[PDB]
C-alpha cells in the first residue's frame, strides 16, 4: 500500500503510516516501473 | 567512546558504510583506540 498508493500526502505535511511486527516485502519491491533514486544514508541496501 | 568516528562498535560502522568511508572512519576509532593504549601502557610504565 506505501509504494503503490495513489496519491501520497504533499511535503509539507507527509504521510506517516507505521509498519510493523511483519515480514519485510523487500524481496518483492524488485520487479516494479522501479524508482527514480533508491537509497540507503545509514545502511548498505542489500542489507534489507 | 566514538572517537569521532560515527559509532563505537566496530561492526556497526561495517553495516552502515561501504568499505571506503569504513576505511577513513575505522582509522579515528583505530587511532583513537590505538593512542589510548599508549597512555595507558605509558600509566603502566610510569606506575610500573
Amino acid at each position: 500500500e506505501v509504494f503503490n498508493a495513489t496519491r501520497f500526502a504533499s511535503v509539507y505535511a507527509w504521510n506517516r503510516k507505521r509498519i510493523s511486527n511483519c515480514v519485510a516485502d523487500y524481496s518483492v519491491l524488485y520487479n516494479s516501473a522501479s524508482f527514480s533514486t533508491f537509497k540507503c544514508y545509514g545502511v548498505s541496501p542489500t542489507k534489507l | 567512546s566514538n572517537f569521532g568516528a560515527i559509532s563505537s562498535v566496530l561492526n556497526d560502522i561495517l553495516s552502515r558504510l561501504d568499505p571506503p568511508e569504513a576505511e577513513v572512519q575505522i582509522d579515528r576509532l583505530i587511532t583513537g583506540r590505538l593512542q589510548s593504549l599508549q597512555t595507558y601502557v605509558t600509566q603502566q610504565l610510569i606506575r610500573a
